[PDB]
């Protein structure tokens, strides 16, 4: 399964 | 693998990015990497193509490191 998104880069 | 500092990844999975920073792949493409910009999220680009952005480091199986 496709692991979460994560919040882009700061 | 014409550049000594560039990395190589296999994509594990397809990643739809949500906009045009990030790039979006299917799963068993090649991706030359380009820079760790952080703990995340590398950017890169598809040989013999114009596609190049961002996607997560968990979204790629990394062969060798950008540098």
């Amino acid at each position: 399964v496709p692991p979460p998104v994560p919040p882009p880069p700061s | 693998g014409i550049d000594p500092f560039t990395g190589e990844a296999i994509a594990k999975f397809n990643f739809n990015g949500d906009t045009q920073v990030e790039m979006s792949f299917r799963k068993g493409e090649r991706i030359t990497l380009l820079r760790q910009v952080d703990e995340n999220w590398y950017e890169g680009r598809i040989p013999g193509t114009s596609r190049q952005g961002i996607f997560p480091i968990t979204y790629v199986d990394v062969i060798k490191r950008p540098l």
